[PDB]
């Protein structure tokens, strides 16, 4: 039954001056770095028609495919043994206009199977349909309902395809590159209609730009060559 | 997972005729439930208007060319559709529909400001 | 009057007078900015029709109050050293150039150095 | 409404001030005015606010009820829309109500009295005392409203104040001001149209044989914008009105109709027929029993007298809209008090008037 | 471990005397704490009246002044370069080996190699075209097995417990913990 | 890229009808002589006749009822920047980056 101590006046260690390693911090994903290569070949082996190219970052694997090499891709590592990707976690895309396809729609399959991780990359343009996922991942049916209102990608075989997140009636897809960050219109209460109305955007404050003062000088360098040495084209040695 | 009331499969159409056909049938599906938008949505005006105004909108997309547009345009179609169908607007927005409203010589835009 | 209320001097005129509530502070007149709004053309506005102006915010005008500050005098250095007297609580530390023959307020505080051998000239 | 509510940006009052406006005309925008609308939180005064503060308009509300000038806000952004307390047995709050304004509008005015304010106080006193102070305060433009049969001879006291009324405001702000008499308002929530629908109605045949033109009230309060942002209006009466002619008698009954009410309407007591010295004697009670405003002795008198038109003034063509008929807006007000709904358009109102005066 | 504990073991308030013994009477479980902390111990101290001096941390190698050139430690700038595989690289990849394991001839005859897979070469066709054993030893894995999804944590593994060790509901409950092994 | 896109982006008929956007490359900044900021193609809006900015009257703000003010677009290549603009059917206009001409400086110039 003694009496608890008072935390505040316990003994503290003593440190003098304290060391930390200073390593790289992507040398530990070197091994991650390998496996997913060969894996990522492995697909591109076995499905030749329709990965176009595949990518490795850190612990990443990104397959490269058309829209029409998308369901097949996709069903192959749902089915495979070797790859059993049944989890659809993520449907989403990216705006960049300068490209003929603006529009990237990227997925991110889960294999609870054998604790990995992969990503499909396919394009699409602003009218060019892609097919719907839904027929094999069920997650993904309000995953590309939502793409749709956000950057009116036309999702061909998806069974309801409708807006989830903007209003009823709203027009103009928000995350597109082109659609200013404010929007078009807003709203507010009439009196004499007795109901709440759309008026065009008009903003007691201006949005103010400060992203123009960004840096003048380039800020990260070219980068560092962490590849396998197993997937270089070796150097022709010269001759005597 | 069952779809929703007056749901469609999003499907890409590669016929021109084959998509007029789908979009003769839905303008009078339109017209048909004219009269339960104005009893439904309380609109102030008779139903003659409500399809009136639903004509009108058909007509300005009518002279697209090329195919790839033409599904677009007919697959936000059906969704305004649905949408209407179903309550999922509300009142306020169905009147601001419906109760949008010549030009100023140079001197008037002139004298106000202009644009 | 309305010929001070509306223009910047460095330096008022007349006797400045806490209960005039014109007045751009209770401790001065006129404003220290070319471009701040006179305090008399603020509050003839609609929106003061029905207030009480002797409770609005009349925070003490700083220019005022910095110069009622003795001028720093250093001995046998022409560099003095400022740090807003509260080191990590104060402005990063400065050093200023006492060459010239003139005291050479401090970047942050507002506070004036100068030189012992120049005082005299300067209390002049 | 529309996008902008002035012909030009740049306006200058009788005062010599200058005012320019910013924006394109919306919530942000300003007009450089700085209106005073006195009983802004009556019927009228709620839609007149609305519009000059939906584009930038500055509007003092002088206000009594603390609660019913709350809403007003609403229609303006910050700082636009401002409240001073006051009172019209007070004169320095109007002399601060009308302190930095541009417009005065007086839509003060009774048809009853109470037992601190007579008629008399009311729709000739509290005018004078507006126009006498908003004169010495330098207001370029002042608008005052009053009624559709404003005649210092009538035997009604609302049309005897209401007349005389119009006398002592240019006999104390002078020759500029203008005057608005509107017909007998109609919208959402009117007193017109409240009476018409009233249920229990003592006295039908007494009060409804009255005739009158009907007006928009919206109409009315974009009316009067056009009125004060205008200065060739200075000095000039107008008469608002409709065109069609209208008797509460046959509106009492087309409202019927539309709100479907065999035995029941004279069951429920729709239809109560009155001696009219019975109803002066009830209505004489309630002045003094009664702590509402019920329906008293001098509207019992008006009810006797139909509308005129005092053509020597002006209308809506002087100010280039045309009126509206209640033909195409009697529907959408008796909405609240409203298978397939039965819609009314034009044709099914005016075919309705038919009916009620077939035998 | 996460055994019961007496209640006056715990930082709450606890009654004492005559009130302690009703307490324990009348009490399910007698250790349970009445939840409301000690005044003479908790936040005692307040946040804005301690007594302790703080002084900022640095570890040596990125905090010195000596030997502590900044782009030894700039890892930000080291980032792992982007790089892309398409069906040519790993065509020239099957065919030619790879850095560690070349099978590529020397000098000039080399440099043709190289060259052939300097363009377009479909990777269908590749493997149409090459000995059996380069699958089984460069594409495939273990003499021609799969290529199995590389997992994220080779130390992810699990194993069941039971409630005398676990602590958590009983074995009737629907419900099983899981250890890591 | 030849149709008419901009019938499906729901964006408002004002872009194409009252607006004219531009097609920039940043110019380099004569106080800094950094070479970055100059190798990306941008588009911009042109401003407002009228309504492009306002001050508040309350708060000294800068109202304004442009809504594409604070919009700039970026890309890597010309081609792109006039495509995306053909697309959306903009009535743009192109301003060609002046060119530095190359002269060559030698240390040994300063006496000779
Ligand atoms: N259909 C109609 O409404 C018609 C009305 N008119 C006249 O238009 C004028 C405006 O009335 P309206 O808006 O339509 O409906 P209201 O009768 O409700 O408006 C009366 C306004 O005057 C104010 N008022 C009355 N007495 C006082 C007082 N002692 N002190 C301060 N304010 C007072 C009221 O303030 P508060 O609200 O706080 O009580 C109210 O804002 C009236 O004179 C009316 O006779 C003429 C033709 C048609
Ligand atoms: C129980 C007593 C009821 C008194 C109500 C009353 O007397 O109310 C009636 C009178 C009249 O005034 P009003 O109600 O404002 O008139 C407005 C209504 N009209 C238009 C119908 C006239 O009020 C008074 O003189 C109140 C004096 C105080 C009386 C004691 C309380
Ligand atoms: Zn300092």
């Amino acid at each position: 039954e003694e009496p608890l101590p008072v935390l505040r006046d316990l003994p503290r260690p003593e440190y003098g001056e304290l060391h930390a390693p200073v390593y790289n911090p992507a040398e530990k994903y070197k091994e991650q770095i390998e496996e997913l290569h060969k894996f990522g070949r492995y697909i591109m082996g076995c499905l030749p028609k329709f990965v176009q190219q595949f990518s490795v970052w850190k612990d990443e694997l990104v397959i490269y495919v058309a829209p029409s090499a998308l369901t097949q891709v996709a069903t192959f590592l749902k089915d495979h043994t070797s790859a059993q990707f049944k989890a659809c976690m993520d449907v989403t895309a990216a705006d960049y206009p300068t490209r003929t396809n603006r529009f990237d729609v990227v997925y991110n399959l889960l294999s609870v199977r054998h604790n990995s991780r992969i990503r499909i990359k396919t394009y699409a343009s602003e009218v060019s349909p892609v097919p719907s996922v839904v027929p094999l991942f069920q997650g993904a049916n309000w995953f590309e309902r939502e793409t749709y209102d956000l950057f009116g990608i036309f999702f061909e075989g998806h069974p309801d395809l409708r807006r989830i997140m903007t209003d009823y009636g709203f027009q103009g897809h928000p995350l597109r590159k082109d659609f200013p960050t404010t929007g078009y219109t807003e709203v507010r209460y009439d009196a004499e209609k007795r109901r709440v109305v759309y008026e065009p955007l008009e903003l007691t404050q201006a949005w103010r730009n400060f992203t123009v003062g960004s840096s003048v000088w380039e800020q990260v360098g070219d980068g560092k060559d962490f590849t396998p040495e197993s997937f270089k084209l070796p150097t022709p040695a010269p001759d005597p | 997972t069952n779809p929703t009331a007056f749901a469609q499969t999003t499907r890409y159409v590669k016929d021109s005729t084959e998509m007029r056909t789908l979009v003769l049938n839905l303008y009078r599906r339109y017209l048909r439930h004219s009269r339960g938008f104005v009893n439904n949505y309380n609109l102030d005006i008779p139903a003659s208007q409500v399809r009136t105004k639903i004509r009108q909108e058909f007509e300005r997309q009518r002279f697209v060319k090329d195919l790839p547009l033409k599904n677009v345009l007919y697959m936000k179609a059906q969704m305004e559709f649905q949408e209407l169908v179903n309550f999922w607007k509300q009142q306020c927005h169905v009147m601001q529909y419906f109760e949008s409203i010549k030009g100023d010589s140079f001197v008037q835009k002139f004298l106000k400001g202009a644009q | 009057s309305t010929k001070e209320l509306t223009t910047a001097r460095i330096k008022d005129i007349s006797k400045p007078d806490e209960n005039n509530l014109q007045q751009q502070a209770p401790n001065r007149i006129s404003p220290w900015s070319k471009s701040q709004k006179p305090r008399a053309e603020a509050q003839d506005n609609v929106r003061f029709a029905v207030k009480d102006l002797a409770k609005q915010p009349r925070p003490y005008a700083a220019i005022d109050l910095i110069y009622k500050q003795p001028i720093r005098y250093i001995e046998h250095d022409n560099v003095a050293v400022c740090d807003g007297n509260g080191g990590a609580q104060g402005h990063p530390k400065v050093y200023i150039n006492l060459d010239q023959n003139k005291a050479i307020p401090c970047g942050y505080c507002g506070l004036r150095f100068a030189q012992a051998a120049f005082k005299e000239d300067i209390e002049s | 409404v529309s996008t902008f509510p002035l012909k030009s940006d740049i306006n200058i009052t009788k005062s010599g001030k200058t005012l320019l406006s910013v924006g394109q005309g919306g919530r942000s925008s300003r007009t450089g005015f700085t209106a005073t609308v006195f009983g802004g939180t009556g019927f009228l005064g709620r839609v007149v606010v609305s519009k000059l503060a939906k584009h930038g308009t500055n509007v003092v509300v002088p206000f009594r009820n603390d609660r019913a000038r709350r809403q007003l806000k609403v229609n303006g952004d910050l700082g636009v829309v401002n409240f001073v307390e006051f009172d019209i047995r007070n004169l320095k709050s109007i002399e601060d109500s009308v302190k930095y304004s541009d417009i005065v509008i007086n839509l003060i005015g009774t048809e009853h009295f109470s037992k601190n304010f007579s008629i008399e106080d009311v729709n000739i006193g509290a005018a004078e005392r507006i126009a006498k102070a908003a004169k010495e305060a330098g207001v370029s433009r002042l608008i005052h409203v009053s009624s559709y049969n404003a005649n210092p001879s009538s035997s009604s006291d609302f049309y005897a104040t209401k007349g005389i009324g119009e006398q002592v405001v240019r006999d104390n702000f002078g020759p500029d001001a203008t005057i608005v008499r509107p017909a007998p308002m109609y919208f959402r929530n009117s007193p017109f149209l409240n009476e018409l629908l009233q249920i229990k109605a003592l006295g039908g045949n007494v009060i409804f044989k009255k005739e009158v033109y009907p007006v928009h009230a919206l109409q009315v309060g974009e009316a009067i914008e056009r009125i004060a942002f205008d200065d060739a209006t200075a000095g000039q009466t107008y008469e608002l009105f409709g065109k069609e002619r209208y008797s509460k008698k046959e509106l009492r009954e087309m409202i019927k109709h539309i709100i479907h009410i065999g035995y029941y309407p004279y069951s429920a007591g729709f239809y109560l027929p009155a001696p009219e010295p019975f109803l002066y004697a009830f209505a004489l009670i309630r002045q003094y029993i009664s702590s509402q405003p019920r329906f008293n002795v001098d509207q019992l008198k008006r009810s006797h007298i139909n509308q005129e038109i005092d053509q020597s003034a002006k209308t809506f063509t002087d100010l280039g809209m045309v009126p509206d008929e209640l033909s195409e807006y009697l529907y959408r007000y008796v909405k609240p008090h409203i298978q397939n709904r039965t819609v009314y358009s034009k044709e099914d109102i005016e075919k309705l008037r038919d009916y009620v005066n077939t035998p | 471990s996460g055994g019961p504990v007496p209640v006056f073991k715990k930082y709450t308030t606890g009654s004492k005397g005559i009130w302690e013994k009703i307490r324990q009477l009348l009490t399910l479980v007698p250790n349970r704490s009445t939840g409301n902390p000690l005044v003479k111990n908790y936040r005692v101290p307040p946040p804005g009246s301690q007594t302790l001096k703080y002084k900022d941390p640095v570890t040596i190698p990125a905090g010195d002044i000596v030997k502590n050139q900044y782009y030894d430690r700039d890892h930000r700038r080291n980032y792992p370069r982007l790089v892309a595989f398409d069906q040519t690289k790993v065509s020239g990849l099957l065919t030619l080996g790879s850095a560690q394991n070349p099978r590529i001839s020397v000098g000039e005859k080399g440099q043709k190699e190289l060259a052939v897979f300097d363009q377009s070469v479909s990777l269908s066709s590749t493997l149409a075209t090459i000995d059996p054993k380069v699958v089984k030893s460069e594409l495939l894995a273990e003499g021609g097995s799969p290529v199995v999804a590389p997992s994220l944590n080779k130390k992810m593994k699990f194993r069941l417990t039971e409630e005398s060790e676990h602590g958590m509901y009983p074995e009737d409950y629907p419900i099983r913990i899981f250890a890591q092994n | 890229t030849d149709l008419a896109k901009e019938l499906v982006s729901g964006a408002p008929k004002e872009l194409i009808t009252e607006r004219v956007a531009r097609i920039y490359q940043e110019a380099k900044a004569a106080t800094q002589s950094g070479q970055h900021n100059t190798e990306t193609w941008k588009i911009d809006w042109d401003i407002l006749n009228k309504g492009n900015r306002w001050e508040n009257d309350l708060m000294g703000y800068q109202s304004s009822s442009d809504y594409m003010q604070g919009t700039i677009l970026k890309f890597d290549t010309r081609e792109g920047a006039i495509r995306f603009a053909k697309g959306q059917g903009w009535d743009y206009y192109i301003q060609e980056p002046k060119v530095r001409r190359f002269v060559k400086k030698d240390y040994s110039a300063n006496f000779y």
